[PDB]
RNA sequence: UAAAUUAUGGUCAAUUGUUAGUAUUCAUAUUAAUUUUUUUAAAUGUUUUAUCAUUUUAUAAAGGUUUAUUUUUGAAAGAUUUUUUGUAUAAAAUUUUAGGAAUAGUUAAUAAUAAUUUAUAAUUUUGAUUAGAUUGUUUUGUUAAUGCUAUUAGAUGGGUGUGGAAAAAUAAAAAAAA
């Protein structure tokens, strides 16, 4: 008997009328979180664990939930949950493939509203059709490589200035001047001639050094005297 | 008009400018090109590359060369293989020897969902840090 | 972060020490980026090459910088560091100029090659620090005469 | 059975028949690469993985499946057992029986099976080199197996290959070839694993087609 | 709010809370928000 | 520290008494910081 | 109260089947070769002497 | 150990085999890659199928796009064809001549003894349908094979001017086969594919020469770009070509 | 560079502290760094960078730092021939899912470098314990490769100079003896083991049946150095030293949604 | 850019803590739970047979997984009989940490290839990969309520691979061929 009072209960083995027989998970226990490690020397090297973190995947808070309801079930009956798929073609390096980028959609009820991630799939496509920019639709398909299992059924938009390009003998886009950053530290342009390459080679050395040393912890305030 | 990075180019969020500019599609596109072949029948199911071998069209991109020299190194494949195997086939009954005592000594030679599983370590992450020590990362693909 | 430590936490050896890449044959893809705490971009521009200016490609810097300024001021500025300009680097500020005249109409260059000279003057007169007008210079001198059709 | 006969029938009055401007191609469609469920399963020229209510115009094939069945001595642990292989090969509607051995010992793919020349052989006929199957009147379900050069004295322990189980093998004999891929020596990982099966799987009597009991 | 989610403080919880709304969730137009 | 704690819709942007009490703490890091660089230079 | 008296009325005047609607379920074509051949299959014979 | 233990190649089961007798009687063994190798892959172009009746008697006349022969595709395949030969001397009577290139539209058989009126009604017909299309223009690239590779043909990707001429060959094929009784090789309702045949076994080079055309004689130009013709004339001809080493010209239209 | 940590001095304590306290590599790369930095190494600069390099075990780092020091015209002591001889004994080698851990040591011949070292320390004038000598011998036979004959000298060495033998390398060399089909060898060892009292062969004696006739992927298993599995041992010993197969286990050392100390548990 | 009605219909939304100049949800209430007054074991021989054997008996806690766990009718149900018809290993979305950077027997094409093929490969700042934490998308508690706060047991590698299916090494509230 949930609805009934803690001193109401005069007994607990059947509901006597009915209602829902529902366990009473505790929720209230004080979970305590217990420091093992110095503030500076989280074992992880990005994200660091001081506090008790929230366990799920769908049951967190914020509330998240995937929404169906947006372009691609609007256009197509899909048999199945995400079967079909609306996108652009970005990246075609590998043969026979072609690299989508299509949204779905997920929703906060707390907040009522809604947002769109964005999601790479690997399409394959015979006779190679598929250009950089091409409005294209996927559908899924059997397997047919480790991270292949949709193909591509209709090129809704053609690339037309990456085709003539491509006639030209030009790449479909130029790169893009800007990529991952390879290191968190920023890269200085190196700039030194033959001449003084070995010095700047020592200076990098002994700021790596130096970086090295940054391990030993802070300097104390009277000089080591013996 | 390059792309300003490709973190965001990657995302395929260069090409939604046009989609949000309210030109996402319109191009004419029978007078580019035949649309008869560029799409798909629902019936079937067959793709767009279907629909253009059974009419008979061809939609292939200008090809650099690097595609074209896998391609012809692909085509050469079974005419290769049907020469060789009858004018020197010592060493190719050495390797299906090999080949066949390999099958027997491997890991997982019946076919069940454990070996059949396509990502292995993705779908097995558990056991992945003391169980086995061939794949270091969970993930190497898109998915 | 497998090459040098094994989980983290020791400082130091979280973040991979600086790396140094030459432009003219990069060793990393996209050399530029953007990222919160990555900003490398305004790193790669005039201002923070004087501290090294003792030492430096003065043709890779003009091959490749941000916001660099007019080539007299730059040798102003070379003068007066004091730093030896030695004939592939005098070569390196004459053909400098001479992208400029050719970006210039052929009929509007003349006031460039009369700034061209006055910097030859300039370096000829320099006296200290030792400028080395060589004959890569002068090659690149009479190559920006030619093309101003000052024969 | 009924089935071959009313093919050829049909296939026999469509040939016949004069007034036909011929199938369209664009409302005749072929067979699809993509479809639901792991797994790429090819079916006849004649079927279609997607719902095709119509039965389409009859086709003379191109391209016959010849099935040739090969003797197998299968290594098991009770000892040696003779077993049967498929090979199955495409060859033209016209293809010489040379050719048709060209393609079964270039599509064998197994160590074993193409040691020694072979004659292609129907129920027991041997098949002439020279003429097609044309002549023969060779179908897709026709039944053709192949005779070795000394598979007719197979009975002998001496061409039997020899077990380690009553046989001993040699130090000269570990270095032959089949014997080398077999190892008598038990490793700890035991790299060639086959298949087992005790010797009373068959009872008393070993397998045969008629009851001895 | 429990207590011992995220930090002692409230703000903690609040500031985790914040990565995670619609509005502000990264995209072209507010990216590396960390 | 939270220099300006003035309260809501302060006139000012922060409190004279409660900013000697940071200015006092800036200054007696800076001086053990310089005095420290000193010594080990 | 759950009883009867606090549903409406209504709830009893409606007729059989009258409250689904029409559904449009659509499946891959190999999804619909496959159970076309199964339902012929159970039409032709669902068992082995009892069908 | 290399990669996947059972890769995504070789899960294949067939079908064309008794459900029982796989798992048990016997075990199935072959390269089912071959068969099931794509038509852009291997080439194979889906021309239209003729009937049996049709497909006994040899054709008399076809149509064709008659080109100068300064035209690009001309010198383009005079190119290919050096190549051919010094790569290999053994392919030179398999290629054609460069100055019999025509881009095919349609292939019939005219009998022979009542020729002279369907000519007649065929000209004219072919002159009231181009009095108003404009001079087409057509990008040719890519190989094909027919009749399992007999013929090798240049592959005619669509286009501009492409669709302008297939509503137009489309418009003959009922102009020609439809009102008037002809032996069309396909069907009037269909669209024939053009092309350029650039190699061709004939039968009676089937007997020393192969087969089929070995597929690494082309492979490397497959996808080879032969460029933009444009086409401004149409000749509906006949197979003689030898007596004036030309196309024989028995229809013409200005286009 | 402040001069404090420009104090060699300074040097050599702090690379002393992180040998003692950090991984190989924190100790291999300061160490290459300060080298090419100024720095001068000397012979116990290079001591503390062999002591962490055997401690964990590694070859091509100690083949590098050998170099090294020969470049340098260092005159090592015994130390330096210890750590490199325990780091080759205790170099990784494991068959896990038909893959090697370790596919350089068939390259670097780590067996070799193992008997030039100890060659080199008895004969140069230092001692030789019986950890090197077993070292050694673990080196030549292990499941990667079959070296017998040599550990069969090096074993008669060790029999007429009265050394102990190890466990560890008793097994492997009866395990590469009974994978090289030698049965005389291996039961010629388990008479020697069972003679000496080693643990693990204490109660295994067996009789000669070879009386009358005079002389002439596979194993599945993986071999680390201690250092990888030393905090589990302390912890396994410091929770449950009463029951020591026990399988200590997450929430006997840390409650839930806690830490539990070790990163990295199990591998 | 018009009003309503043939009149409450279609079935209950409702907030309670005696403070302490003012700013800001933060001491003491109520409900739910833990805590004292001693409530509260998980059983030891499964069975039949043609006898040194064979036949029937398939997910308990062990190992720490956030782009992740997914598959059969070949046994049985199962029937005059023979015979027959079909599958299925794949997906999509939701995925934690105060101070956040690189990851890897690696992507695609080819094939029952390649420890040694071909290619401008793949993952990631739209937060990846390692590390820490926690058995994943019908369970509670509180409130008038968009919230906040809980929940469980069980899929941790192979290596003669039996079986329809490995889930196969103590652990019942499972009657298992009279
Ligand atoms: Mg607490
Ligand atoms: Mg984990």
């Amino acid at each position: 008997p949930w609805w009934n009072f803690q001193t109401e209960h005069r007994q607990r083995c059947v509901l006597m009328y009915g209602g829902a027989r529902t366990k009473n998970t505790h929720n209230a226990n004080h979970r305590v979180f217990i420091k093992k490690y110095k503030r500076n020397a989280f074992p992880n090297r990005t994200r660091h664990h001081w506090a008790v973190s929230m366990t799920g995947v769908l049951s967190q808070r914020p509330r998240r939930m995937p929404w169906p309801y947006d372009l691609t079930s609007l256009i197509f009956n899909q048999p199945r949950q995400g079967s079909d798929k609306i996108g652009y073609v970005v990246g075609t390096s590998m043969l026979k493939t072609a690299v989508v980028a299509t949204n779905h959609m997920v929703y906060y009820p707390k907040f009522n509203q809604r947002v769109s991630r964005t999601k790479r799939f690997f399409a394959h496509d015979e006779d190679l059709a598929c250009v950089e920019g091409d409005l294209v639709h996927i559908k899924q398909c059997r397997k047919i490589s480790k991270y292949k299992h949709y193909y591509v059924f209709s090129i809704l938009e053609p690339n037309v200035e990456g085709r003539e390009r491509l006639k030209l003998g030009l790449k479909a886009v130029p790169p893009p001047l800007f990529g991952y950053p390879v290191s968190r530290r920023i890269v200085k342009l190196n700039l030194t001639s033959t001449e003084g390459t070995q010095e700047k080679l020592a200076a990098a050395i002994q700021e790596h050094v130096q970086d090295a040393y940054r391990f030993s912890g802070p300097t104390p305030d009277q000089p080591r005297n013996r | 008009l390059q792309p300003p990075n490709l973190v965001t180019y990657r995302q395929g969020s260069y090409w939604k400018y046009d989609w949000n500019a309210g030109l996402a599609i319109s191009t004419n596109l029978a007078d580019v090109m035949d649309p008869r072949g560029l799409n798909g029948c629902v019936e079937t199911g067959r793709s767009r590359s279907e629909v253009a071998r059974d009419l008979g069209l061809s939609y292939t991109r200008p090809l650099h060369e690097n595609e074209k020299k896998q391609l012809s190194h692909q085509a050469v494949y079974y005419e290769r293989l049907a020469k060789f195997k009858m004018e020197q086939p010592e060493a190719a009954r050495a390797m299906e020897r090999e080949r066949f005592v390999r099958k027997f000594s491997g890991m997982f030679v019946k076919m069940d969902i454990r070996s059949g599983a396509p990502d292995f370590p993705s779908t097995y992450r558990r056991l992945l840090g003391t169980k086995v020590v061939r794949w270091a990362s969970k993930r190497h693909g898109p998915n | 972060n497998a090459a040098m430590g094994l989980y983290g936490g020791e400082p130091g050896f979280e973040k991979a020490h600086r790396v140094w890449v030459d432009p003219d044959r990069p060793h990393i893809k996209h050399i530029y980026n953007q990222t919160a705490l990555a900003r490398n971009l305004r790193y790669a521009r005039y201002g923070y090459f004087k501290r090294d200016m003792h030492l430096l490609d003065v043709d890779k810097l003009v091959r490749h910088a941000r916001l660099l300024p007019t080539p007299g001021r730059l040798l102003t500025d070379f003068l007066y560091q004091r730093v030896p300009l030695p004939d592939k680097s005098c070569a390196a500020l004459i053909r400098y100029q001479r992208q400029q005249i050719e970006m210039l109409e052929v009929w509007g260059r003349h006031a460039s090659f009369q700034c061209a000279v006055e910097m030859f003057e300039r370096m000829i007169v320099t006296n200290i620090p030792p400028v080395e007008v060589g004959v890569e210079t002068h090659g690149e001198m009479v190559l920006c005469a030619a093309a101003c059709g000052k024969w | 059975g009924h089935y071959q006969q009313e093919a050829f029938e049909a296939r026999k009055r469509f040939e016949e028949s004069t007034t036909y401007p011929g199938p369209i191609r664009a409302a005749t469609p072929g067979d699809t690469r993509f479809y639901s469920g792991s797994l790429e399963s090819i079916l006849h020229d004649t079927d279609r993985h997607y719902w095709r209510a119509v039965t389409d115009d009859p086709r003379v094939q191109h391209l016959i499946p010849l099935r040739i069945r090969f003797k197998i001595f299968t290594w098991v642990t009770s000892g040696w057992e003779q077993r049967m292989q498929v090979v199955q090969i495409m060859a033209p509607k016209d293809s010489t029986i040379a050719q048709v051995k060209d393609l079964v010992i270039v599509e064998n793919q197994s160590p074993y099976l193409c040691v020694s020349s072979f004659h292609l052989a129907i129920d027991g006929k041997e098949l002439d080199p020279q003429k097609t199957l044309g002549e023969y009147g060779i179908t897709e379900q026709s039944q053709i197996d192949a005779i070795e050069q000394n598979d007719h004295l197979l009975h002998r322990d001496d061409e039997r290959p020899r077990d380690w189980t009553v046989d001993e093998i040699t130090a000269e004999d570990v270095k032959r070839s089949p014997y080398k891929e077999m190892e008598m020596q038990p490793l700890q990982n035991l790299a060639p694993r086959y298949e087992a099966r005790p010797k009373g799987y068959f009872g008393r009597t070993y397998y045969s087609g008629m009851k001895q009991s | 709010i429990a207590h011992w989610y995220c930090g002692h403080k409230f703000r903690h919880r609040f500031m985790r809370d914040k990565r995670f709304h619609p509005s502000l969730q990264a995209s072209h137009d507010a990216r590396n928000r960390f | 520290g939270q220099v300006t704690f003035g309260p809501r819709n302060y006139p000012y942007p922060s409190s004279r008494w409660l900013a000697r009490r940071f200015q006092m703490k800036k200054h007696r890091i800076i001086k053990r910081f310089r005095f420290r660089r000193y010594k080990l230079a | 109260f759950r009883g009867a008296d606090t549903y409406s009325v209504k709830y009893c005047e409606q007729g059989r089947y009258e409250y689904q609607r029409y559904l449009m379920i659509n499946r891959f074509p190999s999804e619909y070769k496959k159970h076309f051949l199964s339902f012929l299959s159970n039409i032709r014979m669902s068992s082995g002497s009892a069908t | 150990e290399r990669g996947l233990y059972f890769p995504i190649n070789h899960r294949i089961v067939d079908h064309r085999i008794a459900p029982g007798v796989t798992v048990e009687e016997t075990d199935v063994q072959s390269r089912y890659r071959r068969e099931l190798r794509t038509n852009f892959a291997t080439g194979e172009t889906r021309q239209t199928i003729a009937p049996p009746w049709s497909a006994r008697e040899r054709p008399t006349h076809f149509f064709s796009l008659r080109l100068p022969s300064r035209n690009s595709v001309t010198l383009r395949v005079k190119e290919m064809h050096n190549h051919l030969l010094f790569s290999h001397q053994q392919c030179a009577p398999m290629l054609v001549s460069p100055t019999k290139l025509h881009i095919t539209l349609g292939v019939m058989t005219i009998p022979e003894n009542s020729r002279e009126e369907l000519v007649k009604n065929i000209q004219q017909s072919m002159s009231e349908t181009f009095a108003c299309v404009q001079p087409l223009q057509l990008r040719f690239r890519g190989l094909g094979t027919f009749d399992f590779g007999r013929v090798l043909f240049i592959r005619v990707v669509p286009e501009a001017d492409f669709g302008r001429l297939e509503r137009a060959v489309c418009d003959i094929r009922r102009r020609v086969g439809g009102v008037l009784g002809v032996d069309l090789k396909g069907n009037p309702h269909d669209s024939y594919v053009p092309h350029v045949t650039v190699a061709k076994i004939r039968p009676n080079q089937r007997q020393q020469l192969g087969d089929t055309i070995p597929q690494s004689l082309w492979a490397d130009y497959q996808h080879h770009d032969f460029g933009d013709v444009t086409l401004s004339t149409v000749d509906l001809c006949r197979m003689k070509g030898s007596p004036d080493g030309y196309y024989h010209t028995e229809g013409a239209v200005h286009l | 560079t402040d001069p404090v940590r420009r104090d060699p001095t300074e040097f050599l304590r702090v690379l002393r502290r992180m040998s003692r306290t950090t991984s190989w590599q924190k100790t291999m790369l300061f160490a290459s760094k300060g080298r090419m930095v100024g720095y001068r190494l000397t012979r116990e600069h290079y001591n503390t960078v062999l002591f962490s390099q055997s401690l964990w075990g590694r070859a091509l780092e100690i083949v590098r730092v050998v170099r090294a020091m020969q470049e340098d015209k260092v005159q090592p002591n015994g130390a330096t021939y210890y750590y490199i001889v325990n780091g080759m004994g205790n170099a990784d080698h494991g068959w896990n899912y038909d893959f090697r851990i370790n596919r350089r040591l068939e390259k670097i011949q780590h067996w070799r470098v193992a008997l030039e070292a100890l060659e080199a320390c008895e004969a140069n004038g230092f001692d030789s314990t019986d950890t090197m000598h077993n070292s050694a011998l673990i080196t030549l036979v292990i499941p990667g490769f079959n070296r017998w004959q040599q550990a069969s000298l090096l074993l008669q060495r060790m029999l007429r100079e009265d050394r102990r033998m190890h466990p560890t390398m008793v097994k492997f060399y009866h395990d590469c003896l009974v994978r090289n089909n030698r049965p005389r060898e291996a039961s010629s060892l388990m008479r020697l083991a069972a003679e000496r009292g080693v643990h693990g062969y204490e109660d295994k004696w067996e009789a000669d049946v070879y009386k009358g006739r005079p002389l002439d992927t596979e194993i599945n298993s993986v071999f680390r150095p201690r250092v990888y599995r030393q905090l589990w041992y302390k912890w396994q010993h410091i929770a449950n030293r009463y029951r020591p197969t026990a399988a200590l286990k997450r929430r006997q050392l840390a409650p839930r949604d806690s830490p539990t100390g070790i990163p990295g548990f199990y591998r």
